[PDB]
RNA sequence: GGUGAAAUUCUUGGAUUUAUUGAAGACUAACUACUGCGAAAGCAUUUGCCAAGGACGUUUUCAUUAAUCAAGAACGAAAGUUAGGGGAUCGAAGAUGAUCAGAUACCGUCGUAGUCUUAACCAUAAACUAUGCCGACUAGGGAUCGGGUGGUGUUUUUUUAAUGACCCACUCGGCACCUUACGAGAAAUCAAAGUCUUUGGGUUCUGGGGGGAGUAUGGUCGCAAGGCUGAAACUUAAAGGAAUUG
């Protein structure tokens, strides 16, 4: 039977969406179907902040951050636990955790 | 009335030489016997004299061109890239 | 647009088509504007510019060849040059 | 006659005596009658002009290119052929160019070339269809046609001649060090057979 | 078997039958 | 709605209930009729005449001001066009699309829309032939149509 | 991997930093701090000269380091060596680019990114391409949560930005363009021109690149240095 | 007071590169990689090999004369991962702790506007 | 370099890495969403030109010109075919290194056709919303896209005008969503899949247990690959749908 009203994707009123590639395995997946996450990371990994601060030539250095958008296919997202299998009623919960 | 279904001008060749060779000859013969637009006088009066020579019967200008068409795609792209490089020599 | 201005001039104004009549109108001083096609020969173009310089007549260079100029003035034949003698209810003389 | 490309008769003034000189150039595609042609170091980057190769930018397409400055045209002369300027080297003034065969040549930057492609291209795309068309083609070139196969000959006439069947016998790949009378077949062949895979030019 | 490969096998059989019948005629 | 699309728009005029109107309008029927005639002599379709009369003058609609409609007034005064206005506009849209197609052979959407426009033309022409405002054997052809635009 | 090399060479130790010598990089007078840093080159010999190896070099230095102020920390200036006199290299302007972290921090969802670029020639015959970026912003009291423009707003904004950029680069030399780019007055000009079209935020000149240089002028370079 | 180079750490998976150049980037000082410090292809990209490599480039920089570095961190990029490898952080921390001074950290991973085509096929890497 | 680990491969003639330039072809990141357009296939850098389109507004015009459609026709992803061009990437075939009992598989490194384009073919896809179109009616709820109306509403300009951008209220037309079940259904579920034994608004197409079989045969279209149309003999008691507990 039909599992999802959205057919596992987000495409109502288009027909075709250009694909992207999984960052883990390079599988081609449509852009609306993929498992987009936003990795916004400190550049210095929270344990070297003191060391880089005392090694800095500048005071009040802003310490930039890295920005990356990760696209996952369904297999790689489930295997990497980015999403996991939810119960039948909880599948409908759209909200982030 | 339509005399031939598909051979066209290559109907002069009869049943010889093979249909695939006759098809390629048909495609090139239509192009080399076609009449073309004159870029100087503006009329459809350009015809081939020999391979690579295209003369307008109205204004008597003669342009060097392709063997079977008045301009090849390679020559068009070369004209475009020469114009781009020339424009870069000033800007 | 220039095509719309030309169409309005053809609809409600005085014009002449062609090199001989254009030069005749330039000599008689009746020409208010001359419009020369892109692919006009340079000798004819410089001759018309010299005549227009003597006549103090404005020159417009139409983008597109004689085929496009004939279509723009609404004729089924190619037109190399068109001379606007009287622009009626059109702003082609005031603009450009 | 005998050439697939058209020629252009270009008339210049003699700079030292009052007369006219006529040069036979190979027509580049797009050149017309009544066109002004500009030849020199200061000439502009237009199709038909005769610039030296040190004064064109990279990626320029030229034809009738001198191997050495002054030999008046050696490279890319057949119909549809051209040379691409890969790069310059101003100290020790040399220009690297790509030839129609794919070879990379380093020639002097004072060597001249004609901007554009040799006209008449696409010619070899038409099938000749006929022994008579080949006859009339070679009637204006040279007596190299028709060609009898060496394996149809007698052994007095060819290395491949003879046998109670038509067959070559030894290998048809013949060494570079073979002598004349031995060199029939595939001379100094690095490989044979149908070209599968890239040639790695 | 998978229906796509069953369809491929059927197409190969149909082509072979056409060739054999063309031998006959 | 939209015989040649999936649009379902309901945008329209809503004419008033009062069939005699509008008690602030003081011009006469013969004056608005002669205005209709002078616009038609200037060469305006009934749609354009109705727009100008509704906008520059206060003429709610000529059927309630005069006795009858603008096309009837024009015909009675001898200014009826050779073909009806809507068919004329459909023909001129078809000739513009066809000219664009010979300029751009690879415009598949323009080919599609040309099919739709000429279908609509043939349906109106069949209706007008049936009610005999067009002669029997009136045919729309492209080559004659470009000159029929005038 | 210390022992996996099957053959070191097909054919089968002097310290180079004894040969190398130091040079001092000098920024033009348009920037506040002249002293950029130091570079190495081999000592000049008969076969090879040091200045030939030096004249091509491009040093990308942060504008915060050039101007002494941390509000310039997201812009980098490329300086190209043009002449070697004494023991210090003289550099001219070569380009400007934002930093990656700043650009990625500016790009966010539920807003519109507007970009424009112009190719334009200066007064002293430099050909440049200038890239400007802007983003739609919400008004104060706005309750809807995405603040997009309607694409004709985008076309109008791109038009006014392009005409402002062409007007600002034309009629200025390259040095005057640098002295305009440091205070970011072009951003305020774009804001004042576009405030009637759509609100907008993060208006910037994102990049400047040198497409073409004029013929080299020692007079212009010593006008910049000293 | 300080003389500056640039640090240029390229942390891929399978390896890490730490090499300091001059301010122009044309002259190299001390290219040492994580594969120069281990005996296993597994361990070529480990954080420990990276910190050994960073310690040795720092020793060579202190001997040449450079006292501070501007750090440019890099992942493989292009059509590939754009996530920095396990050794880049360890290399940056070892360079900080060695005695060199730091300024102006930046990420310079090559990002395409609309790449050519990723390797692996449309069904991806099947494991 | 690659990998779970490796090896094939490249490297004192300097690989990898760094810098400065240059060229080529493809692609259009981030912005990018339960957002937009298109008959569908599909469509994402700028600017110009060419024609087209829906919705909205309308006290404009014609007046039943309409709905759905055998025959017939246009368009129709990808792969594929023919001939030029182009041929950077990736990469059916193939070559190779592993893995393995085997491994002409998955994994690694290469690599032809192909991938792009022009001209001409081909007419298929889980071409899917597996939901034909046109019309009417029947429950609440907020959000959003396009247009329109109103508000001494906010902000900006020239404090102050008009604009613009917001806010609030309404409305028409969209892509959708949330809650219920009067109602429907075998159930999953459904605002249509309801208004159906209290069975009739209009119309086209399709199915009649599972196989044999989209086969044979005959047409017809196509260069081909194949497409469209399309059986029977014979065989068989289940195949199948949705849910329940293990
Ligand atoms: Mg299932
Ligand atoms: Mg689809
Ligand atoms: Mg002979
Ligand atoms: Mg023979
Ligand atoms: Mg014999
Ligand atoms: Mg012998
Ligand atoms: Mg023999
Ligand atoms: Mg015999
Ligand atoms: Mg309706
Ligand atoms: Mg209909
Ligand atoms: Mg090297
Ligand atoms: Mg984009
Ligand atoms: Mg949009
Ligand atoms: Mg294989
Ligand atoms: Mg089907
Ligand atoms: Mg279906
Ligand atoms: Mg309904
Ligand atoms: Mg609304
Ligand atoms: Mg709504
Ligand atoms: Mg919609
Ligand atoms: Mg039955
Ligand atoms: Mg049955
Ligand atoms: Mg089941
Ligand atoms: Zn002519």
């Amino acid at each position: 039977p039909k599992k999802r009203a959205s057919n596992g994707r987000n495409k109502k009123g288009r027909g075709h969406v250009k694909p992207v590639r999984c960052v883990n395995c390079s599988k081609s997946i449509p852009k609306d179907k993929a498992i987009k996450r936003m990795a916004i990371r400190n550049i210095v990994e929270a344990a070297a902040v003191r060391d880089l601060s005392e090694a800095s030539v500048y005071p009040e250095y802003a310490l930039p951050k890295t920005y990356n958008k990760l696209h996952y296919c369904v297999s790689c997202a489930i295997h990497a636990r980015i999403v996991r299998v939810r119960s039948r009623e909880d599948r409908k919960n759209r909200a982030p955790p | 009335a339509k005399r031939t279904k598909k051979v066209g001008i290559t109907g002069k060749y009869g049943v010889r030489y093979g249909s695939s060779l006759r098809r390629q000859v048909k495609k090139l013969e239509i192009q080399q016997h076609a009449r073309y637009d004159c870029s100087f006088c503006g009329k459809k009066t350009v015809k081939r004299g020999a391979a690579g020579i295209w003369t307008c019967s109205c204004c008597k200008k003669t342009v060097a061109g392709g063997a079977y068409t008045v301009s090849t795609a390679a020559a068009a792209t070369v004209r475009s890239t020469i114009r781009r490089l020339r424009e870069m020599v000033e800007a | 647009s220039i095509n719309q201005k030309l169409a309005l001039v053809i609809k409600s104004g005085k014009y002449t088509l062609g090199y001989k009549s254009t030069v005749k109108s330039l000599r008689q001083g009746k020409s208010k504007l001359i419009i020369i096609a892109a692919n006009t020969p340079v000798l004819r173009k410089s001759e018309l510019e010299y005549y227009a310089m003597l006549s103090k007549t404005k020159v417009y260079y139409f983008q597109g060849g004689n085929n496009e100029l004939g279509t723009a003035v609404g004729k089924l034949f190619r037109v190399g040059v068109v001379s606007i003698l009287e622009a009626g209810d059109s702003d082609i003389l005031t603009t450009l | 006659s005998g050439r697939g490309a058209p020629l252009a008769k270009v008339v210049f003034r003699d700079p030292y005596k009052y007369r006219l000189r006529e040069e036979i150039f190979i027509a580049n595609e797009g050149v017309h009658t009544g066109q002004f042609i500009y030849a020199g170091k200061k000439a502009s980057l237009n199709v038909g002009n005769v610039l030296p190769l040190g004064s064109v930018p990279e990626g320029t397409i030229v034809s009738n290119v001198e191997e050495k400055p002054g030999d008046r045209g050696a490279l890319a002369r057949a119909s549809g052929n051209y040379v691409i300027i890969i790069g310059h080297n101003p100290d020790e003034n040399k220009t690297r160019v790509r030839l129609p065969s794919g070879a990379k040549k380093v020639i002097s930057s004072d060597a001249r070339g004609v901007i554009g492609v040799i006209a008449g291209g696409g010619r070899v795309d038409k099938p000749l269809l006929k022994a008579g068309r080949a006859f009339h083609k070679y009637r204006l070139k040279r007596n190299s046609w028709p060609k009898t196969r060496g394996v149809a000959m007698n052994p007095v006439d060819h290395p491949h001649g003879g046998g109670n069947h038509q067959h070559i016998g030894k290998a048809s790949t013949i060494s570079r060090g073979a002598v004349s009378g031995q060199k029939a077949g595939l001379i100094a062949a690095r490989r044979t057979g149908l070209l599968r895979g890239s040639q790695k030019t | 078997m998978r229906a796509k490969w069953r369809k491929k096998r059927t197409r190969r059989l149909k082509r072979k039958r056409r060739k054999v019948r063309a031998r006959s005629k | 709605g939209r015989m040649h699309s999936a649009g379902k728009g309901i945008s329209s005029s809503a004419i008033p209930y009062s069939r005699n109107a509008p008690a602030w309008f003081k011009l006469s029927s013969e004056s608005v009729i002669e205005q209709i005639v002078k616009y038609a002599r200037k060469g305006l379709t009934p749609s354009q005449i109705g727009v100008l009369l509704r906008d520059a003058h206060g003429v709610t609609q000529a059927r309630v001001i005069t006795g009858n409609k603008i096309m009837r007034i024009l015909k009675s005064n001898g200014l009826a066009p050779e073909i009806p206005e809507d068919l004329y506009y459909l023909i001129k849209k078809a000739v513009s699309v066809r000219k664009h197609l010979e300029r751009n052979r690879k415009d598949k959407d323009a080919k599609f829309r040309l099919i739709l426009i000429e279908s609509r033309i043939h349906r109106l022409a069949r209706y007008y032939r049936t009610v005999a405002v067009l002669p029997p054997n009136w045919k729309y052809e492209s080559a004659t149509a470009s000159a029929l635009v005038n | 991997a210390v022992g996996k090399n099957k053959r070191l060479s097909k054919g089968k130790v002097v310290d180079p930093f004894t040969r190398k010598e130091w040079f001092d990089i000098k920024a033009p007078s348009t920037f506040e701090n002249r002293n950029v840093g130091k570079t190495l080159v081999n000592k000049s010999t008969g076969l090879k000269s040091a200045s030939d190896a030096l004249k091509g070099r491009v040093v990308e230095v942060c504008l915060a380091d050039l101007q002494g102020s941390e509000d310039h920390s997201f812009r980098k200036i490329k300086l190209r060596v043009d002449e070697v006199q004494g023991k210090n290299l003289l550099t001219n302007f070569h380009g400007m680019d934002f930093t990656t972290d700043k650009l990625r921090s500016m790009v966010r969802k539920w807003q519109t990114l507007i970009e424009a670029n112009v190719t334009v020639k200066t007064s002293d015959d430099y050909v440049l391409r200038i890239f400007a970026i802007a983003f739609t912003r919400k008004q104060a009291n706005q309750v809807k949560r995405h603040s997009y423009a309607q694409s004709s707003h985008i076309r109008a904004i791109r038009k006014v930005i392009s005409e402002i950029l062409t007007k600002e680069v034309q009629g200025s030399t390259l040095a005057q363009l640098t002295s305009k780019l440091i205070p970011e007055v072009i951003n305020k000009e774009i804001e004042n021109a576009t405030k009637d079209i759509f609100p907008l935020q993060n208006i910037h000149v994102r990049k400047v690149k040198l497409l073409k240089q004029p013929k080299f002028d020692v007079g212009a370079l010593m006008a910049l240095h000293g | 007071s300080q003389v500056f180079g640039v640090a240029r750490i390229y942390a891929s998976f399978n390896d890490t590169f730490v090499h300091v150049t001059d301010l122009s980037g044309k002259e190299t000082i001390a290219r040492v990689t994580g594969g120069m410090k281990v005996k296993a292809d597994r361990d070529e990209s480990s954080p420990y090999a990276a910190m050994l490599a960073a310690q040795d480039v720092a020793a060579k920089c202190k001997e040449v004369g450079i006292t501070a570095v501007h750090v440019k961190i890099r992942a493989t990029g292009g059509t590939r991962t754009k996530t920095p490898g396990p050794g880049g952080q360890a290399a940056l921390r070892a360079l900080a702790r060695s005695g060199l001074r730091i300024g102006r950290i930046e990420d310079v991973t090559p990002v395409p506007s609309d790449s050519t085509r990723k390797k692996g096929g449309r069904r991806g890497r099947r494991l």
